[PDB]
């Protein structure tokens, strides 16, 4: 766990709304894989 | 040239950036600090007045 | 303009016409003027290589060091950079930040590989030879003097058959076996 | 006009050289324009939007539930005049220069960067802006005034002799 | 007064009741209208909404109490445990707030709840067992523990949360 | 007699009354002794007069005017006809010495023209839209395919521009050393050519810029869109400084007098407008011209020139405030109260691409499909240049001297308003009667700072409350005072 | 681009200059319509007749569709209806308009194409390549 030190920009209703809507490993890491793939292809 | 640009400085001495270039010196630190505290004393006594 | 005096340089110590802060300070034209690259805007390519490999190097290193995607793209990047031959020893992993520079990425060029192979006196006529089109690498002739001979092609960058320089080399050695054309 | 004249080997079957050029030039088929967007309407709309972004923008941000049982019916007796404050807009409506002119939209938002080139208050000798503008209304460099008038407009008020003693005056 | 424009439409047009801001005794009174207001607990939910807002949580937090009605609001004091003379009380509230609110925001993002704290009385709103988790972490921290240890304890409680 | 050209548009204190009398007397004396210089002006301007009634001024062509003109001007009347690159385009330098021509195929030539000194020719293989000099012969910019280039005086490519994503309208603000670009994307950007810095990137938000001119008098840039809007801009505000509704549809050309007062503007709906600028009044319209005139330019004397593709039409003195100098096209009904074309030339089958008046000689250069042609026009050049700024007889020494002086007197980029006489005033806080004051533990530190702040707030509130306090039936009369 | 009329009498020439011009094929009837529809913001990249050749659509770069019609205020060629494509940053890259079934196919510059039943301007089908 990371224990996010910032306040938020949400509410408890938005927290429980994301918990209601969530109900494919990590999307930021998927975006990182995609951008490093594009940059490696440009380099080659 | 010297009298012409001196007359230009005299005519434009109220513009703010050439005022803040023509004004400042390297006043020694003793005189600067003591004039600063004299200025805050005079502002305080004007407030009480 | 006119090698301004003291009282004019102090008023304008900022203006300069022939170089601005978009060419990274005469670097492109300086290294092109010393290293014979004929097509323009190629130190953009050289320094973009030497900055881009470190860019995606840190972009690959800040990834969490457990996933096999990291090992895959690390090994592909290192072996791709080794197979063209700017890295001599492939075992270097994270210290590609400091060594692969202009002086190494231009060391794969066919003029300096020619001069280190002692096929020419200097670069000044090595570019003349490989622009006249006397020098093949592998089976096919190569004419552009910005070619990077790779690792697996440095062994076979030799003169063509039926050329004046190959003829005069074999004449001076006096071994001109004239059955196979020269 | 359009189409006018090419006589190639492959082009211009008719339309040969008319060196007489009299009583045979009465076609005059003038092309006409179109009603593209009626841009007078677009210009009046942009002028109206800028005028609406003007005129001190006065806001009726009344007390929305204070005292008088707001919400869900119960329209009470009092008319809501509680907060009719006006923000200080840029120009009033009758002090712009677009009310007189036609099809001209100027916009007079003041420049934070050209704050820097005017004095904040008036100077000490010239007591108001009319005397200060009438003071600096005329330039003195040689690109805008003559040689004799320029050498009169520059000289110091105390023109001193260069290298000898200045005695106190003793005239009467 | 600065949040009154966002308070009353979830008290009038979303939720069906009507409001008055009484300047007589400086209070807020809420009626329910018999003609068209549904939801016979909406009066109590809107009352607890403005109660949380005037108690000290922010208005989006109070809207989060208004919607999703199963979030309650516990309150306790510093003075009940260890009796906390005033210097130690300053140590206590500074220790709970951390530096730039960072320990309080850590408890906030960890235990899926939101707290506010006055000079001697703190309030936690959320779901009930998350209230209990935040309350035991707060009372351990106000007994006085290393913040690294309470960070590790909140890592374990966040693992219970997942 | 001439003081309108040289004009520059009750008190208590006695010394200030005398000082005001001294300064406006010095104003009057300096204006009169500046107006008495055109007696010493070196030569007089040129003219072709009708001197009859049948001898109209526009039944005169290049053959007879080149016959009865000087040999030096007749040999200035060049024709650098080139055919293997496309429809050419003109820009003379700021002084009338060097010429810069541009073909739409790839050709850019910067060259002397009164001397046969071609000093920078360069072919390319991309469509070069327009080009203009920067300050000298030395640096000249070309608005190429998708990057603007600037070039040294022999032809070495000095700089590609990383910005200016494309460009088709590009010129120079001379005293500020500014290069102004407007492209087919909705942009207008300023790049200083001394420091190299970009200055501003003004998003136009009005479609592609169809035409552009420069005001010389206050260095505002005059865009003209496809809305019929003529907007005027400067890098102070990101919004357009003013807008105008000149024509309907798009406006293909716009041209400013060198005194900044008059604007000619020709649209695509067969329409021309004449505008005042300093009052923004539409002076007079011109309809009924047969084809939409693609390029208009304006002389240094008020002698404007429409360019309708095959035709070029020059009107003399069509910028007055009257209804008589409206530029018409034919004298009908025996009406000497019109304004016919002062002269006109009709090229063969090639559409004229752009105009440009030569600065300090009597000739109008026009560029078209097959190349260049200059037209001898007697009144359309300012005769008497002023040698402290522009000089058609430069040397290397004085060229470098003017370079270093203008680089020392580079006006900063903020100083271009709608009216450049407005940098001496007070800043809209005038007070004509000026009130000159004569006639009116870190928690604990933060907590004490909040205490002192709250006390300052309460003292401020009490002083304002005291200021407001200082500046402001029978039975109840008996039942008062309780 | 060019488009032909159904009969061989009129062509619509759409250009990078913002005019879309209608040009007649023979000079004997040139006085019918040599007009120049302006109005689009940036480049007009198509111009098509309808089936009954009384309506002329013109489609722009930014995504405007203009319906020119010969109605009143002699009286000539006003713009009776304007449609918008509302792609975010995908300008119009190619167009065609089959008139016999009123089908307008528009492919944008981001691999997308939409296609419309034009006189009501309903989106029949939208996808991306």
């Amino acid at each position: 766990f990371e224990l996010s030190d910032v306040k938020s920009s949400k509410s408890l209703a938005e927290i429980y709304e994301d918990d209601y809507t969530r109900a494919a490993l990590s999307e930021e890491l998927q975006k990182a894989h995609s951008e490093i793939s594009e940059l490696y292809a440009n380099l080659v | 040239k010297l009298e012409y640009d001196e007359k230009l400085k005299e005519r434009f001495r109220h513009m703010p950036e050439i005022k803040r270039i023509s004004r400042h010196r390297h006043v020694p630190q003793v005189i600067k600090k003591a004039q600063e505290i004299k200025n805050i004393e005079l502002s305080s006594i004007k407030r009480r007045e | 303009v006119r090698k301004l005096k003291h009282h004019e340089q102090k008023l304008l110590k900022k203006v300069d016409f022939l170089e601005w802060k978009q060419d990274q300070g005469h670097r492109d034209t300086q290294v092109m003027r010393t290293y014979h690259i004929q097509n323009r805007e190629d130190y953009h390519k050289y320094n973009r290589i030497c900055g881009d490999i470190r860019r995606l190097a840190n972009k690959l290193s800040l990834l969490p060091p457990t996933d096999p995607f990291r090992r895959k793209h690390e090994q592909l990047l290192l072996d791709k950079l080794y197979a063209m031959g700017v890295l001599t020893t492939k075992s270097k992993i994270s210290d590609l930040e400091n060594k692969v520079t202009v002086s190494a990425i231009c060391r794969r060029r066919l003029p300096v590989i020619m001069h280190r192979l002692k096929m020419a006196e200097t670069i000044q006529d090595a570019v003349k030879f490989i622009e006249q089109g006397h020098v093949r690498v592998g089976p096919n002739l190569i004419n552009d003097p910005a070619y990077l001979v790779t690792r697996n092609m440095e062994d076979y960058v030799t003169w063509v058959d039926n050329s004046k320089i190959k003829k005069t080399l074999l004449r001076y050695r006096n071994q001109i076996d004239d059955f196979d054309f020269s | 006009s359009t189409r006018l004249k090419i006589v190639d080997p492959y082009g211009g079957s008719d339309d040969e050289q008319g060196d007489n050029v009299f009583m045979f030039k009465q076609q005059d088929v003038i092309a006409e324009a179109f009603a593209g967007d009626d841009v007078v309407a677009e210009f009046q709309e942009e002028k109206k939007r800028v005028i609406d972004d003007e005129d001190d923008k006065e806001v009726d941000t009344t007390l929305p539930g204070w005292g008088e049982w707001a919400g869900a019916g119960s329209k009470p007796k009092n008319k809501k005049r509680k907060f009719i404050k006006k923000v200080k807009g840029v120009v009033n409506k009758d002090k712009r220069r677009d009310k007189n002119l036609q099809n001209v939209i100027i916009n007079e938002k003041v420049n934070k960067k050209n704050l820097k080139y005017q004095s904040s208050a008036v100077p000490f000798p010239f007591e108001n802006r009319e005397q200060y503008e009438r003071s600096l209304r005329m330039p003195i460099g040689q690109e805008w005034t003559s040689r004799a008038s320029h050498q009169e407009l520059i000289k110091p008020r105390i023109m001193t002799k260069p290298g000898q003693v200045i005695d106190p005056l003793k005239a009467p | 007064r600065n949040s009154w424009t966002k308070i009353y439409p979830p008290l009038v047009e979303h939720l069906k009741l009507q409001v008055r801001m009484n300047l007589k005794t400086k209070s807020v009174e809420l009626r329910t209208n018999p003609k068209f207001t549904t939801d016979p607990g909406a009066l109590q939910k809107g009352a607890d909404f403005i109660k949380a807002f005037t108690l000290g949580f922010d208005l989006d937090d109070s809207i989060a109490l208004l919607r999703l009605d199963d979030l309650y609001i516990e309150t306790f004091e510093v003075k009940d445990v260890k009796t906390l003379t005033g210097d130690h009380l300053s140590r206590a509230i500074g220790r709970i707030a951390g530096k730039d609110g960072k320990t309080k925001f850590a408890i906030e993002n960890a235990t899926r709840t939101r707290i506010v704290l006055a000079d001697s009385k703190i309030h936690i709103l959320g779901g009930f067992t998350h209230i209990r988790m935040a309350r035991e972490s707060v009372v351990s921290l106000i007994l006085g523990s290393p913040p690294g240890k309470v960070y590790g304890n909140l890592r374990t409680v966040a693992s219970r949360l997942k | 007699e001439n003081q309108n050209k040289f004009e520059r548009s009750q008190t208590k204190d006695k010394k200030l009354r005398a000082g005001l009398k001294k300064i406006d007397e010095q104003y009057k004396k300096a204006v009169s002794s500046a107006a008495a210089t055109d007696y010493l002006l070196p030569e007089s301007n040129g003219y072709l007069e009708p001197e009859n009634e049948l001898e109209k001024t526009f039944k005169v062509q290049q053959s007879e005017i080149k016959s009865s003109v000087d040999v030096s001007t007749a040999n200035k009347a060049l024709d650098l006809s080139l055919k293997e690159f496309g429809p050419y385009h003109i820009k003379y330098a700021k002084n009338g010495t060097h010429l810069l021509i541009t073909g739409r195929k790839g050709h850019v030539a910067s060259m002397d023209w009164r001397k046969g000194q071609l000093r920078a020719e360069l072919f390319l293989n991309e469509t070069c839209h327009s080009a203009t000099y920067l300050q000298n012969e030395q640096y000249f910019a070309v608005a190429q395919k998708k990057y603007t280039f600037i070039y040294d005086h022999e032809g070495t490519e000095l700089h590609r521009l990383k910005q200016h994503i494309e460009a088709r309208h590009l010129d120079f603000l001379p005293y500020h050393y500014l290069l102004v670009t407007a492209g087919e994307t909705g942009w207008l950007k300023y790049h200083d050519v001394s420091t190299g810095q970009l200055v501003s990137e003004l998003r136009t938000k009005a479609g592609p810029t169809m035409a552009m001119a420069q005001n010389p008098w206050n260095a505002v840039m005059h865009l003209g869109h496809s809305n019929g809007t003529v907007s005027l801009w400067s890098p102070s505000m990101p919004e357009p400084l003013v807008k105008l509704l000149s024509a309907r549809g798009p406006v293909n050309s716009i041209a400013i007098d060198r005194s900044g007062y008059y604007m000619a503007t020709t649209g695509a709906d067969r329409s021309m407008k004449i505008w005042d600028i300093r009052n923004f009044k539409q002076l007079h319209s011109v309809e009924s011209l047969p084809t939409p005139g693609t390029n208009v330019s304006i002389s240094d004397t008020g002698l404007l020139a429409l360019s309708r593709g095959p035709h070029v039409t020059l009107w003399k003195d069509a910028l007055k405030l009257s209804g008589d100098s409206k530029p018409c096209f034919g004298s009908m009904g025996g009406n000497p109260h019109r304004n016919t074309p002062y002269m006109s030339h009709l090229f063969a089958g090639n559409k004229v691409e752009n105009l440009g008046f030569v600065p300090f000689e009597d000739l109008l250069g026009v560029g078209h499909q097959t190349g260049i042609t200059n037209l001898i026009v007697p009144g359309a050049g300012e005769a008497n240049y002023d040698a402290l700024e522009l000089n058609p007889f430069e040397t290397k020494k004085q060229r470098q001297e003017q370079e270093v002086r203008t680089l020392l007197n580079k006006l900063p980029a903020d100083t271009i308003t709608l009216d450049p006489n407005s940098i001496g005033s007070v800043d809209k806080r005038s007070s004509t009667i000026r009130l000159n004051a004569k006639d009116l533990r870190s928690f604990l530190r933060k907590k004490t700072q909040n205490v002192i702040d709250e006390r300052k707030l309460r003292v401020q509130k009490q002083l304002d409350k005291e200021k407001n306090i200082r500046k402001r039936d029978v039975i109840e009369e008996a039942l008062s005072r309780f | 681009s060019l488009t032909w009329s159904q009969d061989s009498r009129f062509i619509l020439t759409t250009s990078k200059d913002l005019s879309a011009k209608i040009w007649s094929v023979d000079s004997e009837e040139k006085n019918l319509a040599a007009t120049t529809f302006n109005g689009h913001r940036d480049y007009v990249m198509g111009a098509f007749f309808s089936h009954d050749q009384e309506k002329i659509y013109t489609v722009s770069k930014d995504g405007a569709v203009f319906v020119w019609e010969f109605t009143k205020r002699k009286y000539s060629w006003r713009i009776t209806k304007k449609h918008f494509f509302y792609a975010n940053q995908a300008k119009v890259k190619c167009v065609t308009f089959h008139p016999a079934t009123r089908l307008l196919a528009v492919g944008f510059t981001s691999g997308e194409f939409r296609l419309y039943d034009l006189p009501d301007f309903t989106l029949i089908q939208q996808l991306s390549m």
